[PDB]
């Protein structure tokens, strides 16, 4: 079989959650509790009576976010110890959830992965979720995740991060938890995507005719996302693409690891009427620097690769044309050192529409995976707001306090510095 | 709950007397498969499916990780550590829905570990009992209706770390003679406390003579 | 006002370290960084202030009145102070010029860090008495990097530990800064 | 196997760290950051 | 789970925290008798942060009422909640500190402090984890300023590694209520500024201005005084009571906002404060909270901002609202006045939401905020300080109880470097 | 109290409410959240006769 | 008693070595070949190797209650051939002192002078009886190949 | 330190003084 | 290094079954690594 195995870490994990079980619930048609009234197999655990139980682990040192879920409509699906929590969170420190807070719940996640990975055959890779800005999210997630890297040898670790927003934020220790995290992204992980809650913002503004949204709308376009990653170790296909084929076709360098998604269709039900969504009109929409899930402009860099992920009705006779047609022009510029950079994936099953959300049932979608060199501007931001605060040591008093020392601001500043240059250097 | 607990470990050994089985063991077969030498008598008991209602349902219990259930270093229902001992006899009864090819794996797992170990004096290390009858639920009662039910009596050098506790402290009373004059006073005599002392140094000495490798 | 500059400027011209250097290298050389000068001033300063019998003039001792206090006049009323809880010395000193060297030294270090660390002089074994142990001093010391030699501590300790009693008054030390 | 000439103290001074990596978007972001930002318009 | 255990010392505590308490259980579903009639099931959830469990299913608070004179407590007690504390939690004396800091920390707290800290020491072991302590008090009194600084000296070294507020009302720049004012408020604060990792600064007269002119009352109270420092109170703690899109606990707003371990005086605020008569003349959205919030006109310190730069800014919502026009509102008030938050801190404004606001009220907000003006506070309490110590004004009612003129010059030294650090903090590159 | 385990409290509660026009909806419940779905418990089925 | 110098401060009394030297009479300086910042010495009791420009040691080999006459080294610094007064022929490794091999009745008294031959396979000898005495050096074995047999006094 | 049988002993981190003394042992 | 989960709560664990008294689940699995 073709199970994975989904991590979900820090208050953004688990809300993360809350609408990607619900999206995959709905997707097999199981039920709240579990109980429908082989497409399932990568994400539930069948029971011998009809019952489902997801291949999760709810995690947070916080007992207030996960409390929802068991007290919810949800609570009969999940196991009662895959939702695990502490007794203090890690207020935003990453020195707390990594040596002092999450030293003392780390083993019982490593228990449940060991649960969960030894129910499991052919185990394809986990799926981890967190976010940079917070303490748990950052610090336990980390640590976490070099315990994995440890014991699990070769699976694959892809990992689904909220990065902090180019201009706007919600914490003022989001640059510290946000560098020191580099380090296991870049050797603790297969594929580290990013995202921003800004673009998003900016979607669910612009191409969403939605004033004043809030998380679950995010939460919900994340959990596309990643159902349409994951689609293809479900359903049938024309060209299927596994968590390690689209590996092998995305990264060229092992440092070279961080992709932006891209979801083509987001439009309301009001303006489908107007929009004749065809693949070459979706294609060429995964390449406008207006919905990119990291705000930085793919003009000002190079395209080194691509995976484009298709869904539904789409034949391979027009992905070639909508391919040719991107070809065509120029703002579109693509490597030297890599002719094709193009890697079609083609399903068949159609997204599925979440009742109380607003995006509209689609017959066809495409989510883009590019390897883009735009993205070393967004570490340029991180860069600055780290060297404003770092110059007369703001906050280092509470980091320093808690089991690190003061040098390893250092090191986490030069990884990511180490990194900027082999990123900008590749392209030209 | 220990009572209700340890009833269910008595219905386990009683099981194969009263239901029909694929491979039954009678109480005769409990004791030349058990005790290897005569005084080398006490082993362990454990209850696998131990679970309530609430998390019981959710994970599927089959024979290969309820059979880890009984070796784990946690399960054991004496407070004696097996990692610190060498197994000599294990005696697995399996109830309910069991084929007899699962205990076959699950034991081939076991054996494949070198953290449980076992002596070298007995190469095939287990006895197997399967039935067909479930487990009976109690209502009112803490443990789940449950399909599979192994129940072990594990015969380990590891007790031999309990004994050692008990000479201490009996160590601890009787060089004062405290409470010896309110047995004394009923038909005994003050001798018969060095005796039951001599035959348990004599018991924990055993265990490290039968506990050593044959060069 | 220019005292990095005279010893800077010193210490090149320094034979041996306690050497001290002649007349004229150093009458010369107040010109070189444009002190206020006079004959009458020179002659005083030069040979009433050659205390060794030689044509060398300690600079140590000269500067030492220059910019370090150890001396206080409590300069009027009405004239705010720094160091409160001082006069808990029982009259020591040995006065080397070594001594003078070692306090130019850390000089320019205690005047930057001083509010905060009468704190960790203050957290670390008080009380409320105003005496802390020779160890604890060091490692006070080094906790905001003023590193202090072998040869330095020992003139260091020479002059405000005199019994050998393993005590040292923090306030005392540092009123020879403010 | 023993040779006397290993006794000879040595420890090949490390040459300083190459200067750190500096952006070629350090001007775009601190343009980026510095508009907008108008002093004492609603306080 | 994560239980505070609530210290009220003085007469200025007594009366915060009588009222403090009766907006709790207001809050919680708790009536006068103690029982609970609470009409959602998330009003109990997290009823361990505040309410012990008694026998009956009663529920009483983790409240240690300190008093040098029993005198505060009989009007404590004859009021709507009097009935719901244990009575063996109410500690006292037999005479008064008499507005003296020396009296109430060397003379008559001495022998008061060991039956509080056995009160503390049980009530705070009965929790499952503790997350901190809290004290209200006053900086002007005797007993709430004398005992109330000696009660955090002796429960720091027993809990070195807890958070310990102080919801502290500081002394009045135009008329005092005691003439010996300066020289208690510097005495305290050379404690508070050691001993507390969060300390609110309440000024008296700015509550007045408050309900006199953002509430348009006609004639006030003191219990209205009350209710504003309750509630500016409440709100700090509502992220670990109530569930929220975000969770802010008070440590997460303590690493937040100081940036180093003396910087802890922050200017409480509540926006939705609207008028007698002016209900129907506004639109109640975000913006409208912002502008409020941000108002230097809203502030609970006499002392402003526009003075100085803000180093961090707190902002904690309750109520049903969107995270983008939140994160756009705050995007916007640092932008658009940029001289007044400092340049090397690049995002000043930590945010924060939970889910259910104060019963009554559609949305809600609460500014916590670390200003660099914070000083002219201090810089006052000095020159004031300064007039009366040099021609020994009233040292001999100090002097004469064991004190001596050491301590006030720690006192004075301590707030006269920490006043040069804020102004070194005020303008850097 | 364990480490990952519920309270008591919140072990037998019935959480917010999921109609908007409530005082007291939580976001999750209003999001993620149903009126009229009863959920239920699961069994285990098997005996070796089979 | 033995030439050491401290220096040791009187606050919980931590010590500094700063001077070593012997306690008897020197002979027999030997250097290595090609470089100059190493030298050996040798005396009563002790055998020390110090560096030269900082002139401080840095190993040293004892056989107590002896006194060494002379030592060498090889091509290579493989061993220090060492002619004790006790009629043996001692060779240690250059450092860590492990004893190599031992000529147990070199001489009828002690061996007074020693060299060494550049293909590292033969070492000349000479006892106070008056023999000269050129022994074989292999991997396992150490031999005499002959005792040469003029000198009437010991042998310089 | 804590004395015996009070709140301060039964505490995460807590050193309890012994009882006194005996009369025994030492000469009258 | 622990292909099975009996492995993980085996070996790697330093909870004492005859010298730990009412240890919970958290405390049980403790691994060398985490120190
Ligand atoms: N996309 C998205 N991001 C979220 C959500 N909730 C929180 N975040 C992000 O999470 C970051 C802060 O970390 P949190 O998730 O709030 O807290 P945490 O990860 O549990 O870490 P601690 O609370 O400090 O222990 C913020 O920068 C947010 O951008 C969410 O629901 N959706
Ligand atoms: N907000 C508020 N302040 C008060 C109250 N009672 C007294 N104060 C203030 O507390 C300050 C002095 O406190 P005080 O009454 O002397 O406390 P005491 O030492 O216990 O007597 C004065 O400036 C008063 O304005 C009250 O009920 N509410
Ligand atoms: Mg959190």
């Amino acid at each position: 079989m073709r199970e994975c195995i989904s991590i979900h870490v820090g208050q953004a994990g688990v809300q993360i959650g809350n609408a990607c079980w619900e999206l995959y619930c709905l997707e097999h048609g199981i039920q709240p509790d579990g109980q429908m009234p082989d497409s399932f197999n990568t994400f539930f655990s069948e029971t011998g009576a009809g019952k489902h139980v997801p291949r999760a682990v709810f995690v947070d040192l916080e007992p207030t976010v996960v409390d929802e879920v068991r007290t919810g409509t949800y609570r009969q699906l999940f196991h009662p110890e895959q939702l695990i929590t502490g007794k203090e969170d890690a207020a935003n420190n990453y020195a707390r959830g990594h040596y002092t807070i999450g030293k003392e719940i780390v083993d019982l996640v490593l228990d449940r992965i060991r649960k969960l990975a030894d129910l499991c055959t052919g185990l394809q890779g986990f799926l981890i979720f967190h976010s940079f800005g917070g303490g748990t999210g950052s610090g336990f997630a980390s640590l976490l995740m070099e315990r994995l890297s440890v014991d699990y040898g070769k699976k694959s670790k892809l990992e689904f991060a909220i990065y902090p927003a180019p201009q706007v934020s919600t914490a003022v220790v989001e640059p510290y938890n946000s560098i020191l995290t580099t380090h296991t992204t870049l050797e603790h992980s297969d594929c580290a995507f990013m995202v921003d809650n800004e673009a998003i913002y900016d979607i669910c503004r612009r191409n969403l005719d939605i004033e004043r949204p809030t998380y679950t709308n995010l939460n919900r376009l994340i959990g596309q996302i990643v159902s349409s990653i994951t689609a293809s170790l479900r359903f049938d296909g024309a060209l299927n693409v596994d968590l390690t084929e689209f590996q092998t076709n995305l990264v060229p360098y092992p440092r070279i690891h961080f992709p932006l998604a891209t979801y083509a269709p987001v439009i309301s039900a009001e303006k489908a009427y107007h929009e004749q969504l065809s693949v070459a009109e979706i294609t060429n929409a995964c390449f406008e620097p207006a919905n990119q899930m990291v705000k930085c402009d793919p003009r000002h860099g190079k395209y080194m690769a691509c995976c484009m992920l298709y869904r539904g009705d789409v034949v391979p006779k027009d992905v070639n044309a909508a391919i040719a047609t991107i070809k065509t022009k120029r703002t579109i510029q693509f490597v030297d050192w890599c002719p094709t950079g193009f890697k079609v994936g083609i399903n068949y099953q159609p997204p599925t529409v979440v009742p109380g959300g607003d995006l509209a049932k689609v017959q066809r979608a495409v989510c883009m995976l590019s390897n883009t060199t735009a993205i070393a501007e967004a570490w340029a931001r991180l860069d600055h707001k780290l060297d404003l605060m770092y110059a007369k040591r703001a906050f280092v008093h509470w980091y320093v306090g808690e089991g690190m020392e003061e040098g390893e601001f250092s090191e986490a500043r030069e990884d990511l510095a180490a990194l900027e240059k082999d990123y900008e250097e590749v392209g030209v | 709950n220990l009572n209700r607990l340890i009833g269910q470990i008595v219905s386990s050994i009683t099981a194969s007397l009263r239901f029909d089985g694929a491979l039954n063991v009678d109480l005769t077969e409990f004791q030349t498969n058990l005790v290897p030498y005569p005084r080398i008598h006490f082993p362990l008991a454990t209850y696998a499916p131990v679970i309530s209602a609430e998390k019981a349902y959710h994970e599927q219990l089959s024979v290969a990780e309820i059979t880890n259930a009984c070796f784990e270093p946690a399960n054991q229902m004496v407070k004696c550590d097996p990692r610190h001992g060498k197994y000599m006899a294990c005696c697995m009864l399996y109830r309910g829905d069991v084929v007899p090819k699962d205990v076959n794996a699950a034991i081939a797992t076991i054996k494949t570990k070198r953290t449980i170990q076992f002596v070298d004096w007995c190469p095939t290390g287990f006895k197997v009992g399967i039935n067909y009858q479930p487990p009976t639920v109690v209502p009112g009662g803490d443990l789940a209706k449950v399909q599979r039910a192994v129940c072990m009596l594990s015969n380990t050098t590891a007790i031999a770390e309990a004994w050692a506790r008990l000479d201490h402290k009996l160590d601890l009373m009787y060089a004062k003679r405290a409470f010896v004059h309110w047995y004394v006073g009923e038909g005994m005599e003050e001798g018969e406390f060095s005796e039951a002392r001599e035959d348990l140094a004599a018991l924990e000495k055993d265990y490290e003579e039968v506990g050593v490798d044959s060069v | 006002g220019c005292w990095r500059e005279l010893l800077r400027e010193c210490k090149e011209r320094d034979f041996n370290k306690q050497g001290e250097i002649p007349g004229p290298e150093f009458l010369a050389l107040v010109e070189k960084f444009n002190l206020d000068i006079s004959r009458d001033e020179c002659q005083q300063l030069l040979i009433k202030y050659d205390l060794k019998n030689n044509g060398k003039f300690a600079y140590c001792s000269f500067i030492q009145s220059c910019v370090l206090l150890l001396k206080a006049k409590e300069t009027s009323l009405m004239q705010r102070m720094k160091i409160q809880n001082a006069n808990k010395m029982k009259e020591a000193g040995a006065e080397t010029c070594s001594f003078y060297s070692a306090l130019l030294r850390i000089q320019p270090k205690i005047v930057h860090c001083w509010r905060p660390m009468r704190r960790t002089f203050k957290a670390y074994d008080e009380g409320g008495t105003g005496l802390l142990s020779v160890a604890d001093f060091r490692k006070v010391l080094r906790q905001y990097s003023i590193n202090l030699s072998e040869e330095e501590f020992f003139h260091i300790l020479e002059y405000y530990d005199k019994t050998l009693s393993s005590k040292i008054s923090y306030n005392d030390f540092l009123r020879a800064f403010l | 196997s023993e040779s006397i000439y290993n006794l000879i103290p040595s420890d090949w001074k490390e040459p300083p760290q190459p200067p750190r990596y500096v952006s070629i978007f350090k001007a775009t972001v601190k343009d980026d950051m510095q508009k907008f930002k108008t002093a004492m318009k609603t306080m | 789970m994560r239980e505070i255990v609530h210290l009220q010392a003085g007469q200025c505590g007594n009366q915060i925290g009588a009222k403090f308490w009766e907006v709790i259980s207001d809050e919680h579903g708790i009536d006068p008798t103690g029982t609970y009639h609470g009409d959602s099931d998330l009003q109990l959830e997290r009823i361990n942060v505040y309410y012990n469990e008694a026998t009956g299913g009663k529920y009483v608070p983790r409240a240690v009422l300190v008093d040098l004179e029993p005198g505060t407590m009989d009007s404590v007690r004859s009021g709507p909640f009097g009935q719901i504390f244990r009575p063996d939690n109410f500690v006292f004396g037999q005479s008064g500190a008499g507005n003296n800091w020396a009296k109430g920390h060397y003379t008559e707290g001495a022998e008061l402090v060991d039956s509080v800290l056995d009160v503390v020491r049980k009530e705070a072991e009965s929790c499952d984890c503790l997350q901190g302590f809290q004290l209200t008090h006053s900086l002007g009194g005797g007993t709430g300023s004398g005992m109330g600084t000696l009660l955090i000296s002796k429960i720091r070294e027993e809990y070195p590694d807890r958070i310990m507020n102080t919801f502290s009302v500081v002394p009045s720049p135009k008329v005092s209520d005691t003439v010996v004012e300066p020289y208690n408020a510097t005495l305290s604060v050379h404690q508070l500024v050691e001993n507390t990792d969060e300390t609110y600064c309440i000024d008296n007269e700015a509550l007045y201005d408050i309900c006199f002119r953002t509430l348009k009352l006609t004639t006030p109270t003191y219990g209205d005084l009350n209710h504003l420092v309750s509630a500016t109170m409440s709100g700090v703690t509502t992220c670990l009571r109530f569930p929220g899109q975000l969770n802010a606990d008070l440590r997460k707003l303590a690493v937040n906002m100081v940036p180093f371990p003396r910087l802890h005086f922050f200017m409480p605020g509540f926006a939705p404060l609207t008028s007698r008569g002016s209900q129907q003349y506004r639109a109640l959205t975000v913006p409208e909270l912002t502008q409020q919030m941000f108002d230097a006109k809203n502030m609970m310190a006499a002392c402003d901002p526009r003075h100085g730069r803000y180093l961090t800014v707190a902002a904690v919502f309750r109520g049903r609202m969107s995270m983008k026009e939140v994160d756009e509102q705050m995007l916007n008030v640092q932008n658009k006045n940029s001289s007044y938050f400092v340049e090397w801190i690049p995002n000043n404004v930590k945010t924060a939401v939970c889910d259910i606001p104060p019963r009554g009220l559609k949305m809600s907000a609460t500014f916590i905020g670390n200003s660099t003006a914070i000083q002219e506070l201090f810089k006052r309490i000095s020159e004031q300080f300064t007039a009366m110590f040099r021609r020994k004004a009233f040292l001999h009612w100090y002097t004469g109880e064991g004190m001596d003129e050491m301590e006030f010059t720690e006192a004075e030294s301590n707030m006269n470097d920490l006043v040069s650090e804020y102004q070194q903090y005020q303008d850097a590159t | 109290l364990p480490l990952g385990v519920v309270s008591p409290y919140v072990k037998m509660s019935s959480g917010g409410c999921t109609d908007p026009l409530k005082f007291y909806a939580t976001s999750y419940c209003t999001a993620y959240g149903r009126e009229d779905f009863k959920p239920r418990v699961g069994s285990h089925r098997g005996t070796g006769y089979k | 008693e033995e030439s050491h110098i401290y220096r040791v401060n009187f606050t919980n009394f931590k010590e500094t070595l700063i001077t070593t030297c012997h306690f008897e009479s020197v002979e027999d300086i030997v250097f290595p070949f090609g470089t100059a910042e190493l030298f050996a010495t040798c005396a009563k009791k002790d055998i020390r190797v110090w560096h030269t420009l900082t002139n401080r040691e840095l190993l040293r080999i004892t056989v107590p209650n002896m006194t060494c006459h002379g030592i060498d080294f090889m091509r290579d610094g493989k061993s220090i051939i060492s002619a004790w007064d006790d009629g043996r022929i001692r060779a240690f490794a250059p450092e860590t002192g492990r004893l190599m091999y031992v000529i147990n009745n070199a001489h009828r008294i002690g061996v007074t002078a020693i060299a060494t031959t550049s293909d590292c396979k033969r070492v000349i000898s000479g006892g106070g009886e008056g023999e000269v005495r050129v022994w074989h050096i292999g991997h396992q074995t150490q031999k005499l190949e002959e005792a040469l047999k003029e000198h009437k006094s010991s042998v310089s | 330190v804590s004395e015996g049988f009070t709140v301060k002993a039964m505490m995460k981190n807590s050193v309890v003084r012994g009882p006194p003394s005996a009369g025994a042992f030492k000469e009258r | 290094e622990i292909p099975k989960d009996d492995l993980d709560f085996r070996l790697a664990a330093l909870y004492n079954h005859h010298t730990g008294t009412f240890k919970n689940k958290s405390e049980i699995l403790t691994h060398q690594e985490t120190i």
